[PDB]
C-alpha cells in the first residue's frame, strides 16, 4: 500500500487537474515518459451531478451520481486508452476516488448529470449504482441537522454528511462491494492506485475492509502480487481529534503540515529562517518520511488567497514557488506529487475573490484542449507548472539521487542553505537579501557540472550556469539575490 | 481561588496556545484557517480560568468582548467560542447551518437563525455573559457599522465538577470542497471572571 | 499588547508552572522548600506578562500584593519575587544575609537590612509597585499584626526587548547543613499590569 | 565508580550516622555481616571544628580544620581497625568525604577543634593541612558578599562561599593534590568509597581531577585493579541551573527526588495512589538507574518536619516508613542506602522545632555507646533502623532477588498494589482503608513461604504469617488495614 508501483527509478507523480482523458494521453508519450515522471492522479473520472450556478465549478466532480466512467474528462474508452498508453511509456496512473458519499442531498432530481443517469438525492435514489435510502448513514448520525456540527466529535466527521453530501453507509458489505467492484475495474484497467478522497469522513476499519477486497494490478505492466498504491486524504495540523496516524494501516497519508511550515519558512515569515530547515522532516512533528505523501500545494489549497496573508506557495508566486518545489524534490522526505494547474481569474467583490469555483478552461463547458507552444509552454490557460525547467529538472534530479542520503549540509546562520544526497547530486539555496559567495564541500566527483535549474546539459555544454567541483569535492558558488531563481542544483548526470 | 481578567488590543503568540492553523499576523490580528480547509483550529489564553471553586461550590460569573471578522468566501462551518476543562461548553456561529447556537456537550440547549450576510467580511463585535446568580448566558452579536444585531439567552447550568478549571478560547472549523475558504480573524479580546 | 489581572486568595496548582520543591497544600497554601534543602523551588503563574510592547515601546506599570510566612527554624536561603524572561529582575528577602535586595541581572541596585526576627514565622504583607512613568521600582514589606515595616525603592529602567514577556513568580532558596530547614509559604497573590 | 564493591551478593549500605568507629566495628562482626548488609557509610573521619553553641551540633562535624583521623567518633588506630574488622566480614566502609570548603570564615582563630589542631579561619590559615588563603575561592567569587547569592548562577555555587564556609580552591593541582593524599590514605586503610559531601558547589571537571589521582582499592579485600564506588550529594528536584547528570561521569549521584516522591506517594496526598508505581523509576523522570543512590530519607532531610506539612518519610513515622522502605528494598531501581538514626527531643517553639542541630546521645559531649537490648533492639536513644525486623528482613530480601526482573505486577486501581521479581521474591501491599483478599499471581515456585515482614523462618516453621502458594504460582492474600504491618513479602529463602 506504501509502494507508488512507478517503473524502476522514478520518484514523483504530477497531478494534471482537470485535464482530458485524451490530452493526458498524449502528454504521456510526448513528455511525462521522457523526462522520467512516476505517474499521474487524475480527476475523479467517474461520473458527476452538473452544477449550473455556478457554471460547472470544479467541486462539481466530486459529488458522485454513479460509478459509469463517463465525465467532462472523457469516456470509458477514452480513460481506458489513456491507461494503456501510459502504462506503455511507464508512467502510472493514480485515480481520486470519491468514496466517502455521493452528490449533495439537495440535488434536484433528474438526469442533471454528466453521463444523463437519473437520481434522486431526496429519496436518496441512485439506481445506476443502485444505491436506496438504506445505503447512506442518515439514521446513524447523531446530530439534529443530520450534519457534521462538531469536528471534535469523531462519530459526527465519519457518520454525519460533509457539507451536505450523502454519506455512504460504508460498514455495510453491500455498499463495501459496490465500491470495491468500481475500485477493482478501474485496477483491471491498468490503474496504480488510488487517492482516497476525504478520509478523515470514513473509518480506518471501514476503508480498510473494501482495500482487502481489491485485486492485485494488472500483469501486463505490474509483477504478480502488487497491491495498488494508497494515499489517503486527510487534514491533520493537529487541532483535533482525528489524527493522521489513525490511517497508516491502509496506505500513505498526505501530509498538509509540509507545504504550511515550508511556506511560512520560504516567505521568512514568523521569524523563521531556511536554516532551520537542517532538520526538515520528522524533526518538525511530520509523520514518518515511508507513510507520507507530500507537495507544496494541491488543487484546493492553491484557492482562496487573493487577499493574502496565506503562506501556502502556488504557481502565482513564481519565483518563491519554485524555490519551495525544488526544496522539496531535492530532501529525501516523503513522496513527492508535483501540481499542474489552469490558472483563472482573480477578481476581487469587497475583499474576497469570488473566481475560486472557476473550473478548467472550457468553450460553453467543454474543456479546451492542452496545446503545446514552441518553448513547451502551455496554452489554452493550461499553466504547466511540470513543464517549467526547473521544476522539470528537479523531478529528474529526484530519479538520480534516489536512495542517496541526506549530505553534507551547509548554512549561513540566516537564509543561505545547502545540502547534498550521497554523492549524486548537491543543491544550494540563497533566500537572504545579499549575494551568496561561498566555497562549499558538495560531496561529488570532481569534474564541471551544468546547473540544470538555469539551463540543461545538451550535447558537450550546458546552457546556463557550469559549477566547477575540485579534486577534493569543494566547489565556488555565486549566487545574486536578485537572480531570477536564487537557487542552483547539479547532479551526477548533468556533469560533463 | 483566582479572579482573572485580561485584555488584549492587539495578538501576540507568547500567552497564546495555538492547535492547528492558528497563527498570529505581523499587524496583531488572530488569523484561524487561512492556509487550511475540512479541519479544525484552536486558539486559548495560556492560563487555565476557574469556573467553579470546588472548595466552596461557588461558580463564577463571566463577561467577555471580542472583535471578529469573518469572511465567506462564497460549527460545521464557523467561528466558535469555547470552554473546555482541563463537557465543553460552546457559542457557535455556524456560517453553514447559519445559526448561532448555545452549546453545552454538542447538545444545543438554544439556537437562533442568522444572516451571515449582514457581517460577511465586516467587524462584528461580540459580547457573551454568563451571570452565576441568575445563571443566565446571553450572547450579543453587532454589526456596528450598519446597526444590526443578534441575541440570544438562554439559562447553562456550570455547577459541575467538570467546569472548575477550563481552557477559554476559540475555535475555527473549515469545511471542503465549495466551503473550503472561509477565513477566520480575531483582531480584539476582553475577558473577565469574577466571584 | 495584553493587560492582565489576577486575584488569588487561595492556591490552586492548575494555574501554576512549578519547580522543584514547590507544592500547593490540602488548604490552598503555595509551600516551598518544606521537603529538601540546598536548592531552588520556583512557582510561576501560568501565563507570560507583557511588560513591554514592542510595537510602540511603551513599558508597563504593575503592582501586585501577596502574603508570605517564612519560617527560618534557626537569595543565599530566603523568599524572591521574580520577572523571569520567556536578565531577571528580583526582590530578594535573604534571610542569610538580613537584607531585602532589588537585584537585576544578579547585580544588588539596591538593598536595605532587614530583621528576619520581626516577621520570624508570621504572616507578612508584601507589595510591590513599578511605575513606569517615574521609573520607580518600590517594595513595602509590614507585620500588620506588629505595626513593623521595611521598605526600599529605586529606578529600574526595564525599557529592553528582553523585558517584553516575562514570567512572574516565586522562587524559595533553602541552604545546607544548619540551614537547611527554612520553609516559605504564601498565602494569597493579586497582581495587576498596566499600559 | 558506579559499582559499589561490595561482596558477593549484598546490595544494600547503611549510614551509621555519628557512630563511634568502636560500635560500628562492633556491629559488623555481630549483626551486619551475618545479617548480609553491604557496607556502612560513617560520618566525617577528619577533625572538625567544636561547635559549643548550640551544643556539639551535628553539623559541626561538616566544618574540617584538617584530615587528621581524630574525631568525637574516634582516632585513627579506632578508625583502621573498624575498616579491618568489618572488611574482615565482608561489610565495606564508605566514607564522607568533606572537600568542598573547611570551617567557617566566621570561626574563631584557636585550638578549639577535635584534635587540638590550630586555625585561623580568618586569615585561611589552615597550618595543620597546611591551607592559605591562596588557597581558596574569595578573589573568584563574583558576588559582593563572597557567598552564594544566586542558585540560578553556576559560578556562584561553585565559586562563593556556601552558608559562610571558606571555599576551597578545586582547580588548582596543589589543592587537588592534598584532598587526594587524604583519600588515598583512607583507600589504603581499606575504605571501599566514598560519599562526595556537597557536590553541587564543586565543578564535575575537578571532582574528576581528585577522583583521577586515586589508588586501586586495597587487594588484600579487593580484586585488582577495583576503582573506590563514587556517589555524590548533589540534590536536583529540577527546579535550576546545576544539573545531576552533569556529574554522571564521575560516579553514582544521590537521587533526592525518589524519597519527596515516595513519601507523597505512601501518604496518599497530592492525589496519588500506589497503583501509580507501576512503572517507578525513569517512568518518574529519574535518573538512570545504574548512575542512582536512592533512600526515603537522609541525615539532613529527616530533621524540620515537627510542623507537618512535609512528605518526607522518617523514623517518626514507623509504619509508613517501613511500608516505603520496603517498597524501596524490593524494587529493582537503583542502589539502596538503608538510614540509621538516633531520637532527639522535638520540642517546638512558637511553631518551630528547635532541636534539629541537636548531635548524637552524649555524656557532657562524649558520645555514648551503642547498647544492644536483648529483643535486638538499641538503647542509648540509637533507633537501630536497620535492627528493625521489617527492614532487616528486606535488605536479605534485596540480596536474594539480586538481578531478577520486575514482574507480575498487580493493583486494585487504587492503593493495593503487588509484584515479584522473577521467580525469587514477591511483595504485596495494602494502603487503602479496605481489607485486601485476592488470589495473584506471585511467579513463585509452589510450596509454603514465611512472611519475612511479620515473623522470620526459623528451623522448621514461621513465626508470623505463612503464604502457601499452588503449583501454578498462585496464593491466596489476605492483609487486613488494621494490620500493623500492612504488607507480605516471600522469597527464596523463606520457603519451608
Ligand atoms: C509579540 O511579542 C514578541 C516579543 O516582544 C515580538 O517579537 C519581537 O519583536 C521585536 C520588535 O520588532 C524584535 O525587536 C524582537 O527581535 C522580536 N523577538 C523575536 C524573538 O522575534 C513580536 O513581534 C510580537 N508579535 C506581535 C504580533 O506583536
Ligand atoms: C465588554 O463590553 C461591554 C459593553 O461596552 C462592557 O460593559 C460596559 O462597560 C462600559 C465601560 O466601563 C460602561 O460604560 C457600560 O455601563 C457597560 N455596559 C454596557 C452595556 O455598555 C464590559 O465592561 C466589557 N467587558 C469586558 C470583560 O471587557
Ligand atoms: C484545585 O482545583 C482542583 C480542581 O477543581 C481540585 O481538585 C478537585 O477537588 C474536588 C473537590 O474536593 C474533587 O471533587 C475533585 O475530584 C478534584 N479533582 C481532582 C482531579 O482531584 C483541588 O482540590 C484544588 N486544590 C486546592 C488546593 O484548592
Ligand atoms: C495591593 O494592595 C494595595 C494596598 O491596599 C492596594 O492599593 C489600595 O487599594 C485600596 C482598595 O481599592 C484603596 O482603598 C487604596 O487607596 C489603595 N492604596 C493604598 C495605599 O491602600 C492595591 O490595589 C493592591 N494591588 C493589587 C494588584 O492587588
Ligand atoms: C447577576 O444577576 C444578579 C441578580 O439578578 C444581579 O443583581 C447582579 O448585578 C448580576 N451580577 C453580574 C456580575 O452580572
Ligand atoms: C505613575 O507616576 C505618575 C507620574 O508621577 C503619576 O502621575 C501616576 O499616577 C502613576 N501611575 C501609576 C499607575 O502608579
Ligand atoms: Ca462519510
Ligand atoms: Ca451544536
Ligand atoms: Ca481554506
Ligand atoms: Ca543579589
Ligand atoms: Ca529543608
Ligand atoms: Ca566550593
Ligand atoms: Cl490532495
Ligand atoms: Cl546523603
Amino acid at each position: 500500500q506504501y509502494a507508488p508501483q512507478t517503473q524502476s527509478g522514478r520518484t514523483s507523480i504530477v497531478h494534471l487537474f482537470e485535464w482530458r482523458w485524451v490530452d493526458i494521453a498524449l502528454e504521456c508519450e510526448r513528455y511525462l515518459g521522457p523526462k522520467g515522471f512516476g505517474g499521474v492522479q487524475v480527476s475523479p473520472p467517474n461520473e458527476n451531478v452538473v452544477v449550473t450556478n455556478p457554471s460547472r465549478p470544479w467541486w462539481e466532480r466530486y459529488q458522485p451520481v454513479s460509478y459509469k466512467l463517463c465525465t467532462r474528462s472523457g469516456n470509458e474508452n477514452e480513460f481506458r486508452d489513456m491507461v494503456t498508453r501510459c502504462n506503455n511509456v511507464g508512467v502510472r496512473i493514480y485515480v481520486d476516488a470519491v468514496i466517502n458519499h455521493m452528490c449533495g442531498s439537495g440535488a434536484a432530481a433528474g438526469t442533471g448529470t454528466t453521463c444523463g443517469s437519473y437520481c434522486n438525492p431526496g429519496s436518496r435514489e441512485f439506481p445506476a449504482v443502485p444505491y436506496s435510502a438504506w445505503d447512506f448513514n442518515d439514521g446513524k448520525c447523531k446530530t439534529a441537522s443530520g450534519g457534521i456540527e462538531s469536528y471534535n466529535d469523531p462519530y459526527q466527521v465519519r457518520d454525519c454528511q460533509l457539507v451536505g453530501l450523502l454519506d455512504l453507509a460504508l460498514e455495510k458489505d453491500y455498499v463495501r462491494s459496490m465500491i470495491a467492484d468500481y475500485l477493482n475495474k478501474l485496477i483491471d484497467i491498468g490503474v496504480a492506485g488510488f487517492r482516497i478522497d476525504a478520509s478523515k469522513h470514513m473509518w480506518p476499519g471501514d476503508i480498510k475492509a473494501v482495500l482487502d477486497k481489491l485485486h492485485n494490478l494488472n500483469t501486463n505492466w505490474f509483477p504478480a502480487g502488487s497491491r495498488p498504491f494508497i494515499f489517503q486524504e486527510v487534514i491533520d495540523l493537529g487541532g483535533e481529534a482525528i489524527q493522521s496516524s489513525e490511517y497508516f494501516g491502509n496506505g500513505r497519508v498526505t501530509e498538509f503540515k509540509y507545504g504550511a511550515k515550508l511556506g511560512t519558512v520560504v516567505r521568512k515569515w514568523s521569524g523563521e529562517k531556511m536554516s532551520y530547515l537542517k532538520n526538515w522532516g520528522e524533526g518538525w512533528g511530520f509523520m514518518p518520511s515511508d507513510r507520507a505523501l507530500v507537495f507544496v500545494d494541491n488543487h484546493d489549497n492553491q484557492r482562496g488567497h487573493g487577499a493574502g496573508g496565506a503562506s501556502i506557495l502556488t504557481f502565482w508566486d513564481a519565483r518563491l514557488y519554485k524555490v519551495a518545489v525544488g526544496f522539496m524534490l531535492a530532501h529525501p522526505y516523503g513522496f513527492t506529487r508535483v501540481m499542474s494547474s489552469y490558472r483563472w481569474a482573480r477578481n476581487f467583490v469587497n475583499g474576497e475573490d469570488v473566481n475560486d469555483w472557476i473550473g478548467p478552461p472550457n468553450n460553453n463547458g467543454v474543456i479546451k484542449e492542452v496545446t503545446i507552444n514552441a518553448d513547451t509552454t502551455c496554452g489554452n490557460d493550461w499553466v504547466c507548472e511540470h513543464r517549467w525547467r526547473e521544476i522539470r529538472n528537479m523531478v529528474w534530479f529526484r530519479n538520480v539521487v534516489d536512495g542517496q542520503p541526506f549530505a553534507n549540509w551547509w548554512d549561513n546562520g540566516s537564509n543561505q542553505v545547502a545540502f547534498g544526497r550521497g554523492n549524486r547530486g548537491f543543491i544550494v539555496f540563497n533566500n537572504d537579501d545579499w549575494q551568496l559567495s561561498s566555497t562549499l564541500q558538495t560531496g561529488l566527483p570532481g569534474g564541471t557540472y551544468c546547473d540544470v535549474i538555469s539551463g540543461d546539459k545538451v550535447g558537450n555544454s550546458c546552457t546556463g550556469i557550469k559549477v566547477y567541483v575540485s579534486s577534493d569535492g569543494t566547489a565556488q558558488f555565486s549566487i545574486s539575490n536578485s537572480a531570477e531563481d536564487p537557487f542552483i542544483a547539479i547532479h551526477a548526470e548533468s556533469k560533463l | 481561588a483566582t479572579e482573572t481578567s485580561f485584555i488584549i488590543d492587539a495578538f501576540n503568540k507568547t500567552n497564546l496556545i495555538l492547535q492547528g492553523d492558528a497563527t498570529v499576523s505581523s499587524n496583531g490580528n488572530l488569523q484561524l484557517s487561512y492556509n487550511s480547509y475540512d479541519s479544525m483550529s484552536r486558539a486559548f489564553y495560556s492560563a487555565p480560568i476557574q469556573i467553579r471553586d470546588s472548595t466552596t461550590g461557588n461558580v463564577a460569573s463571566f463577561d467577555t468582548n471580542f472583535t471578529m471578522n469573518i469572511r465567506t468566501h462564497r460549527s460545521a462551518v464557523g467561528l466558535d467560542f469555547v470552554l473546555v476543562p482541563v463537557d465543553t461548553v460552546t457559542v457557535e456561529f455556524d456560517t453553514f447551518l447559519s445559526r448561532i447556537s448555545i452549546d453545552v456537550n454538542n447538545n444545543d440547549i438554544k439556537s437562533v437563525p442568522w444572516d451571515v450576510h449582514d457581517y460577511d467580511g465586516q467587524n462584528a463585535e461580540v459580547r457573551i455573559t454568563y451571570n452565576s446568580s441568575t445563571k443566565v448566558f446571553s450572547v450579543s452579536l453587532s454589526n456596528p457599522s450598519t446597526g444590526k444585531s443578534n441575541n440570544v439567552s438562554t439559562t447553562v447550568e456550570l455547577e459541575k465538577e467538570v467546569y472548575d478549571w477550563v481552557s477559554v478560547g476559540f475555535s475555527a472549523t473549515s469545511g471542503a470542497y465549495q466551503w473550503s475558504y472561509e477565513t477566520h480573524d480575531v483582531l480584539s479580546w476582553s475577558f473577565s471572571s469574577k466571584f
